[PDB]
């Protein structure tokens, strides 16, 4: 599948995605961001079905960017992802499900805490240190399983994360062109844009 | 078929073949396959024909209602969006096409987007799609720099049809051109491969394999 | 007293009547006069064309709903429309699925039917245009006429709308010369012109003004105006 | 055809009022007495059989009915619309509740949807409010017994005891009197008695008084035996001869 | 047709007001008197019992004062029973929330809905208005203690100290009277029982013909808590605030 | 079900129901909004029939259609959520499918046709509602301001005013506000808004709200205070004379 | 392929002495990957305790839904609902989607405050009701716990014995089980007081 | 009461006829064809100085080659605009050529009628008619230079000059004088400007007046303010000329 990583340490949330979107025999993109912004201190990053995937994130934006308006509140990460796991446990028992695995990553600006959620196309939605979707988590979570603080700084997990980056290209087959890094904490939503050699 | 479009410093240039088969059998010769959605924006067809033919020209049909309403050209990355939820609507259904929107607006400069039937929309700056887009790619890939003269980068388009053309077995009969500027595309005439290709060959001496 | 029974046609008076559906006879009243007679070789319309400024135009009164049959109307425009449209399609439906051209008679009795069905509900309204259809089918040539009532008749021929009585009374007294002008259209057309201006009055029938019809034998319904008209004024 | 009457025929009146939930109401108030009263063992209803010919047999009707084995109902006003509202609610009884739960609904539950039916007849398009009041009387496990009256505007509340229809007023005033908490059902079954024989103008027997209790569980009347916890109906109409035999200790 | 009998009771006077709704409060004003007081460590509802009788069992009724949540209450005047088709919506509407989000319903955000279901009755269907005012009584962590009220309009407001029902003109002036902010909850408390004492139709406020109801953060704990008093507990503050 | 046609002509050619509308407009309380070079000013009034309210939680007039635009009203308060929300919706929709947010002009024209439609659409009375809606297009710094009414109509307008007594503060708007030089600052520009409600409002600082909306989503809603000083600094303008 | 072997994971429930125990493990996994050993399967709505094993997101679906359901409950019955009827809750919660259902299997444990009496009961996907007097068992590991209960259980055990038995009973299923294990929680519940302990158990 | 499709004795739908006086209540439009194009011209009518009189839109787009004016209730001419706009690259689409000027008007005459509680005659969902008329300007292949006039009683006229709205009466007078079949389109420009000058309640300027025409060349244009300025200037010129 595509490269979508998860890490939380100490005070932010780590996202990392690969940047290629290959079809069929052709690389078509290098540059590709698999990610979404539902609100200033929520992000998140998906992978799936060709059309399923952006459709999905798309309306789960819409939806939340309506709360905010509407409430003149940014609902908390928690939140926003038990709305997503509905989302998807209703879309699971339709007529044509969505086929979207999802990562979503914010800042609780009341609990003052970073959280990570995975949530798969069933409706399967886990809170976690650190995550994977597709079969990137196969080569990346014994490596995080011993790595791994929840003290760690921003910094500390962006080591972390390159040397998981490093292992993926060593054994995976495909060639993903790369991840794309954000990081998510009390100030907001930022990109790594130096972690093609950092 | 083998259809692409690529960015540079003069707009963008769509170039195309316009062979359209039914298994190893060649109908045409003479398709279209770069439907001209109005004087700003162009369409490439690859997949179905009649699928991008007949959803191309309905495209043509929402942007003009959209400018009436609006009283305003309508954006490159929108007109987009509308082929490529009108298709997703359709996902499982069966069309086929994949196709890139092209355009020039003062908001996004020059733009392409790639849009096939299974729901992808990606912007980008080179793109080759068809049943020959791997023959275009070798060409156009080692030959790009977005310091190309919009005579230099017309040909590199040109050639690059050539190149698939020669290789692929459903590829084929003539190339077409277009320059795409702020104001407006351009058309650059109707290449047949026939005649282009001893000429490429005798004037470039590539192709130096063949015998002629 | 009628006051309390008009607000709608699902409602009778106490002696009987539906004034809805006689409100709607008067749009017809109110419009245009038009002429119908036949002969057993064709069937022939006439209509005055009337116009609202010198800047206007003159609104139609005749419209074609297959090679065979056609109709002039009187009255509410928009309705005539509804219903030689709804004609239209029902010649079409016998044309495809029994290879069979739609009867006069039968037309007929389709209008009918369609009409009466909005003098019983609640909700609707009767249809305020009248109707002469004329048509050649396997019969020879005929001539209806056609009220938002519903009822429906064949006759000889007729006229209806604004000072109608002046020409049916004039038909009604040629009866037995037009009904035999047999191979000769130019003369059914003429006494067709005649009957016309049997309710004129305001003015004089001009080329921009007149209207013809004529369908027959070997003849398929066309519609003459203008310059087309001229050689009958 | 087709209900052209969407909208609603009760409405508000400049002074506030719903005219038909009030003429209803009158409806109620000309109605044959029907009362209440719970004891602190069971709960007794009774009304009235107003026979409306001596050649109609007033044992084919019922004004005292059956809603769940626990639970019993009875009214004041027009008879039809308490008949289909008696239908109504035993249904609602089972599609609402012991489909779902595997047992009878309690009392003020099952109250509280016969009040939704009226409530609804009350706003609902093209219809009128229900020309009847309920007292319906019952008991369940975590409860006890109650008894509550739903009046057509689909209100109801909970009395010790009461009564509705003709002679209410007069018939109110004589429980408030005789009423206490320390009642056993039988003293409640008397004073039942009593209190309808004022608002009775004729014949007063067990032939013209309907009764009904809401007492112990009837294993006698359950139809079958070897399921312990299912120990019968604590709803029990009592019979012509079973009035009669009190009457005379009346 | 129909349209003979059609009341029509969605449209506009001459003067732009809404017949249905303006009746409907005209009905509302009839209606036992219900008081809402927010002090600053929680709020406080209070209700007059309309009609009461000897042989009315009060420790199994209620009739204004309804939990619609763990967090919220609703004090109501008007009719009973619409009152209910609407608080059972809510109760819904609550738990909807919080399955979707997994987190309690903010009280503004369910007192918005129902005053939207009013509404809509007011602009369409042909239906008469719902003959019911609401006091809301909640607290949430988004904005703490807060008092609502919404009326057959479909509109809603926010009080410090706010009273629905009859006589609502002479218990506002009384708490726009002895109300200040820096109040506490049994302070509210008695302002609240001392007003319907002045506005009571009745001879003297027993207990018999109340309704009381509570949301303190009982500091033992540090959670917000809802009390319904019974029979006995309104007794007991009635002879305490000195009305015995 | 219910499809009564509501809303019809009378034989002068007018829909009452419609006029009725704007009646209940004319009672509501008093909104304004005034475009200066580089900003947009909204300002509405709060009635006083009762006073003992929680303004923190009671909800606000002017409201946000997105992060770019606002709107205000003047008529029935709950016939306003239901074009509010409506509003919204429209709002995150256009920007899925076009990817782009509402331009100002057009979030107004998209509430107008709702406020038509209700006009002629059986079984539903008009909107007892009239709206103020302002911002700045995207990626653009010339303030808008619209108006629409339950007729449908809308337009717009350098600075206008909608509700009670709006006849007499849009007197004092025509002679005070000269669209050859518009408040060129934020500062004048509250204050013009300011002045033109006290010719109305008559002393209530409390019953005065402003919101002020920059180009780039930058709204704010000024509190009592930063009001109030306007306020005063008003006042003696009026008695240094 | 089959939904209820996807996630994993293992329920099971006893009754003692005036009390009743119910267990479950922690782990959810997609498959033979583990993907969190922090995924609890024992839930409880007032004095109720219910344990869903099978497709997770069916098992946090319907833990949503009786709360919800549980809740209303308790605003219109003015009490907490029972076991006995939370059974019947659940049970016609599960008929309804018959042709469709939830890939889980249920588990109740209480105790009745009215009665005092313990209970326990099981689920099959379709909503039959199992009512034991001993133990129910559920998951992926289910014939490793009946082997284990019909086993090691007998009446009347102490909180005490009970934890110890039922603790047991659960560690050795799941340690010959690849898709159960990774940490569990075991439930002591006695007329008055409810103790939820960790087990110490493999991590392969 | 009595329904929205009741007929009056006279044989005329009340609703209908009530319809029309909303739009004698309307602004003025006026147009004029020409052998060179047909001119558009309409009363902005500022209900205050505030207002932005260019937010004040009654000349709209139907097509390329067709534009239309409205008077009466403006805001119920948007779905009729859509509507024909629709209609337009819709004909479009299927048969790859312009739609007649004639067809466009006839098409949006057929939703007039489209009124009622329940008329048995499809599925008309609108309660009410049209309170907004339509001059209809714009040239096509068959009949070159054409202009309507579309009513709320779904009958349409075609007309050499046409004049719609509260001075409609007597602007109307002027043109059955006025037109003649050899105008040109400047011509018509300052006859549409002099006749709004007219009837006018207020001093024609190019702020609360607007043309607009259409040409086989470049189609349908409104004009700007500084281009119709002047013609207003060179109206005056002649006008004081004697
Ligand atoms: C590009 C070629 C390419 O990119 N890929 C090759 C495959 C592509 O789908 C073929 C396409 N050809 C056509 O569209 C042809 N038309 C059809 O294939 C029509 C098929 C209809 C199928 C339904 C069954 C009908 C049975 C009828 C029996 C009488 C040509 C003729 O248009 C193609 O060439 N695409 C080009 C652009």
């Amino acid at each position: 599948m595509d490269i979508i990583l998860g890490i939380r340490v100490q005070d932010s949330v780590i996202l990392a995605s690969s940047k290629a979107v290959t079809r069929g025999i052709s690389v078509l993109k290098d540059s590709d961001d698999k990610t979404r912004q539902l609100s200033p201190h929520t992000l998140m990053s998906f992978a799936g079905e060709a059309g399923d995937t952006v459709q999905f994130a798309e309306y789960i934006q819409a939806n939340i960017q309506l709360y905010s308006i509407r409430e003149d509140y940014e609902l908390s990460p928690q939140a926003v992802s038990s709305f997503v796991r509905q989302e998807l446990a209703k879309s699971i028992r339709s007529r044509r499900p969505y086929q979207v695995n999802v990562l979503i990553g914010g800042y609780d600006k009341k609990k003052n805490k970073p959280e990570l959620y995975q949530i798969d196309y069933l409706g399967t939605k886990v809170e976690l240190p650190y995550g994977a979707h597709g079969y990137s988590g196969f080569y990346t979570f014994s490596l995080l399983d011993h790595h791994y603080r929840p003290d760690m700084t921003t910094e500390e997990g962006l080591d972390l994360l390159k040397l998981c980056v490093q292992e993926l290209e060593k054994r995976m087959p495909m060639d993903f062109k790369g991840v794309i890094v954000k990081i998510v904490d009390k100030d907001g939503i930022r990109q790594v844009d130096d972690f093609q050699a950092q | 078929t083998t259809t692409l479009a690529f960015r540079f410093q003069g707009g963008i240039i769509v170039a195309v073949d316009s062979r359209a088969t039914a298994g190893n059998w060649v109908a045409s010769q003479t398709v279209k396959k770069v439907i001209e959605i109005n004087p700003f924006l162009l369409g490439t067809m690859a997949g179905g024909a009649a699928d991008c033919q007949f959803w191309e020209t309905w495209l043509g049909s929402q942007c003009r209602l959209h400018e009436l309403r609006e009283k305003e050209r309508i954006s490159v990355a929108a007109a987009s969006k509308i082929l490529s939820n009108l298709v997703y609507q359709y996902k499982g259904a069966g069309l086929s096409m994949g196709t890139m929107i092209c355009g020039y607006t003062r908001k996004e400069g020059p733009t392409i987007y790639y849009v096939d039937s299974d729901g992808t929309r990606l912007k980008g700056d080179i793109f080759c799609v068809g049943s020959g887009q791997t023959f275009a790619y070798g060409v156009l890939d080692s030959n790009y720099k977005w310091d190309l003269s919009v005579e230099d980068a017309l040909y590199l388009g040109k050639r690059s049809i050539l190149a698939a053309a020669h290789r692929d077995a459903y590829s084929g009969g003539s190339v077409n051109l277009y320059h795409v500027t702020e104001d407006g595309w351009i058309y650059h005439g109707n290449h047949d491969v026939g005649e282009l290709f001893w000429k490429v060959k005798e004037e470039e001496g590539s192709f130096n394999n063949v015998i002629g | 007293f009628r006051n309390n029974y008009d607000g709608d046609t699902v409602t009778f008076s106490p002696t009987g009547r539906l004034f809805q559906v006689e409100y709607a006879l008067e749009a017809i009243k109110q419009g245009s006069v038009t002429v119908g007679l036949r002969s057993n070789t064709h069937a022939v319309l006439v209509a005055l064309k009337r116009n609202a400024d010198e800047l206007s135009s003159y609104q139609k009164k005749i419209i074609k709903c297959d090679e065979h049959m056609g109709l002039s109307l009187a009255g509410l425009a928009p309705d005539a429309r509804v219903l030689s449209n709804y004609l239209r399609q029902q010649c079409n439906y016998s044309s495809l699925v029994f290879n069979r051209k739609l009867a006069v008679e039968r037309a007929g009795h389709l209008l009918c039917d369609k009409a009466q069905k909005n003098t019983q509900s609640y909700g609707g309204r009767p249809y305020g245009v009248g109707l002469l259809i004329i048509g050649y089918d396997k019969s020879g040539a005929h001539l209806l006429e056609f009220q938002p009532s519903g009822n429906v008749t064949e006759l000889y021929g007729t006229a209806i709308g604004a000072r109608s009585q002046g020409a049916k009374t004039y038909l009604e007294r040629t009866l037995d010369t037009f009904i035999k002008i047999d191979g000769n259209p130019d003369e059914l057309i003429k006494a067709g012109v005649e009957a016309i201006s049997q309710s004129l009055r305001d003015e004089s029938l001009t080329v921009d003004n007149l209207s013809i019809a004529i369908v027959g034998k070997d003849t398929p319904f066309t519609i003459y105006d203008g310059e087309a008209v001229a050689k009958y004024i | 055809m087709t209900d052209r009457y969407s909208f609603s025929l009760t409405t508000f009146s400049p002074s506030g009022k719903l005219g038909q939930i009030d003429y209803a109401l009158t409806a109620v108030k000309q109605g044959v007495t029907s009362l209440g009263i719970k004891a602190t063992n069971g709960v007794v209803i009774a009304t009235e059989k107003k026979s409306s010919s001596p050649l109609a047999m007033s044992e084919t009707l019922s004004k005292v009915s059956l809603l769940t084995p626990d639970i019993g109902a009875v009214y004041s006003g027009m008879g039809p619309d308490y008949r289909v509202l008696v239908d109504k609610s035993r249904k609602v009884a089972h599609t609402s509740y012991k489909r779902i739960y595997g047992e009878y609904p309690p009392t003020k539950l099952l109250v509280s949807e016969v009040a939704k039916i009226m409530q609804e007849a009350t706003q609902s398009g093209g219809v009128r409010p229900f020309g009847v009041s309920l007292l319906i009387a019952g008991h369940d496990e975590f409860n006890g017994f109650s008894l509550y009256q739903v009046d057509p505007s689909g209100s109801y509340f909970p009395w010790k005891a009461t009564a509705i229809g003709k002679g209410s007023v007069a018939a109110k005033t004589f429980l408030e009197k005789r009423w206490n908490d320390e009642l056993e059902l039988e003293d409640a079954i008397h004073i039942a008695l009593l209190t309808l024989k004022e608002s009775v103008e004729g014949e007063f027997n067990g032939d013209t008084i309907e009764l009904a209790i809401i007492g112990d569980e009837n294993p006698d009347l359950l139809g079958y035996t070897g399921i312990p916890t299912d120990k019968g109906p604590r709803f029990r109409k009592l019979t012509s001869q079973e009035i009669n035999d009190r009457l005379e200790a009346l | 047709g129909s349209r003979r009998y059609d009341s029509r009771t969605t449209i506009f006077s001459p003067e732009g007001r809404l017949y249905q709704v303006e009746y409907a409060l005209e009905s509302i004003s009839h209606a036992g008197t219900a008081i809402g007081i927010m002090a600053s460590d929680g709020i406080v509802l209070a209700a007059e019992r309309k009609v009461t009788s000897t042989l009315l069992e009060q420790d199994t009724s209620t009739e204004k004062l309804y939990k619609l949540n763990d967090k919220i209450a609703v004090a109501v005047a008007g009719l009973t029973a619409d009152a209910e088709i609407l608080i059972n919506t809510a109760r819904i509407h609550a738990q909807n929330y919080l399955k979707t989000y997994n987190e309690d319903i903010p009280v503004e955000i369910l007192v918005r809905r129902l005053s939207d279901i009013k509404q809509g009755y007011t602009q369409h269907g042909g239906l008469r208005p719902f003959g019911v005012s609401f006091i809301y009584a909640g607290y949430d962590d988004r904005y703490g203690y807060q008092l609502y009220t919404s009326n057959p309009s479909g509109n809603y407001t926010g009080w410090k100290a706010i009273s629905v029902g009859a006589n609502t003109s002479a218990a506002q002036t009384l708490l726009q009277m002895d109300y200040k902010d820096d109040m506490k909850v049994d302070d509210a408390i008695e302002l609240a029982l001392k007003t319907l004492s002045k506005t009571t139709d009745s001879s003297a406020l027993t207990y018999d013909r109340l309704e009381f109801a509570t949301i303190r953060k009982g500091a033992n704990d540090g959670e917000v808590y809802q009390k319904i008093f019974k029979p006995q507990e309104i007794k007991d503050i009635l002879v305490k605030t000195g009305i015995t | 079900g219910y499809d009564r046609a509501l809303s019809i002509f009378s034989p002068d050619g007018h829909i009452f129901q419609v006029e009725y509308a704007l009646e209940a407009v004319k009672r509501g309380t008093c909104a304004v909004g005034v475009k200066g070079k580089n900003c947009v000013v909204l300002g509405c009034e709060r009635r006083s029939t009762l006073k003992l309210q929680d303004t923190r939680i009671t909800p606000s007039k002017v409201s946000k259609i997105d992060s770019h635009v606002v709107l205000s009203f003047s008529g029935l308060n709950a016939d306003s959520r239901i074009l509010i929300e409506k509003a919204r919706v429209e709002a995150q929709s256009h920007r899925l499918t076009l990817e782009d947010p509402v331009t100002v002009e057009y979030l107004t024209r998209y509430v107008a046709g709702v406020q038509q439609r209700y006009t002629q659409s059986g079984g539903v009375r008009p909107f007892g509602v009239s709206t103020l809606i302002a911002g700045f297009d995207p990626r653009d710094d010339e303030p808008k301001l619209y108006q629409t009414e339950p007729s449908g109509i809308y337009s717009s307008w350098s600075a206008q005013t909608i509700g009670r007594n709006s006849k007499t503060v849009r007197e004092f708007l025509e002679k005070n506000y000269d669209r050859k030089e518009p408040p060129a600052t934020v500062e004048e520009c509250v204050k013009l808004t300011v002045r033109s409600l006290l010719e109305v409002v008559q002393t209530g600082a409390k019953n005065i709200e402003i919101t002020v909306v920059k180009p780039d989503s930058d709204i704010v809603a000024l509190s009592s205070e930063e009001i109030n000083q306007y306020v005063t600094q008003i006042e003696q303008e009026k008695q240094e004379q | 392929s089959d939904p209820s072997s996807i996630n994993g994971g293992i329920v099971v429930a006893m009754t003692g002495k005036d009390c009743v125990a119910i267990a479950c493990d922690l782990r959810l996994g997609s498959q033979s990957l583990g993907v969190s050993n922090k995924f609890e399967k024992i839930f409880h709505y007032g004095h109720v305790f219910l344990g869903i094993t099978g497709l997770a997101t069916d098992v946090t679906t319907l833990n949503e839904m009786f709360r919800y359901k549980t809740n209303l409950y308790k605003l219109k019955e003015e009490r907490a609902i029972e076991p006995e009827t939370f059974t019947q809750l659940v049970s016609s919660s599960l008929y309804e989607r018959r042709f469709g259902p939830y890939f889980v299997g249920p588990v109740v444990a209480g105790i009745n405050s009215k009665s005092g009496k313990p209970f326990i009961a099981g689920f099959d996907l379709i909503g039959c009701i199992d009512e034991a007097k001993d133990f129910i068992v559920s998951g992926t590991a289910s014939d490793q716990l009946f082997g284990m209960c019909e086993s090691l259980y007998e009446p009347n055990l102490e909180p005490e014995d009970l934890f110890e038995t039922i603790s047991q009973a659960l560690l050795n299923a799941a340690d010959r089980d690849a898709l159960s294990g990774w940490g569990a929680v075991v439930y002591i519940i006695k007329k008055d007081e409810v103790v939820k302990r960790y087990l110490k158990m493999r991590q392969d | 009461d009595r329904g929205v499709s009741t007929f009056s004795p006279e044989g005329r739908l009340f609703q209908v006829e009530y319809s029309l006086e909303a739009i004698k209540l309307g602004s003025t439009a006026i147009g004029i064809a020409t052998k060179e194009g047909v001119v558009l011209g309409v009363e902005k009518r500022a209900t205050s100085p505030l207002l932005e009189s260019d937010s004040i839109e009654k000349i709209v787009e139907i097509d390329r080659h067709i534009g239309c004016a409205m008077s009466g209730l403006t805001a119920d001419a948007r779905s009729m605009i859509e509507h024909a706009r629709t209609a337009a690259v819709t004909h479009n689409l299927y048969y790859d050529e312009d739609i007649n000027v004639e067809s466009l008007t006839q098409s949006v005459c057929d939703l007039a009628l489209r009124f009622g509680e329940g008329a048995s005659g499809e599925e008309r969902l609108m309660s009410r008619p049209f309170g907004v008329a339509l001059l209809i300007a714009g040239h096509d292949a068959d009949d070159g230079y054409q202009l309507f006039h579309a009513e709320p009683s779904g009958t349409f006229y075609r007309y050499n000059a046409k004049a719609i709205g509260s001075g409609s009466e007597g602007a109307q007078a002027e043109l059955l004088n006025e037109w003649h079949s050899s105008l040109t389109l400047k011509e018509a420009e300052l006859l549409v400007l002099k006749i709004l000058k007219q009837v006018m309640e207020e001093k024609l300027d190019e702020n609360n007046a607007q043309l607009s025409c259409i040409t086989k060349q470049d189609g349908f244009k409104i004009y700007d303010n500084e281009k119709t300025a002047e013609l207003i200037k060179e109206l005056k010129e002649k006008e004081a000329a004697e």
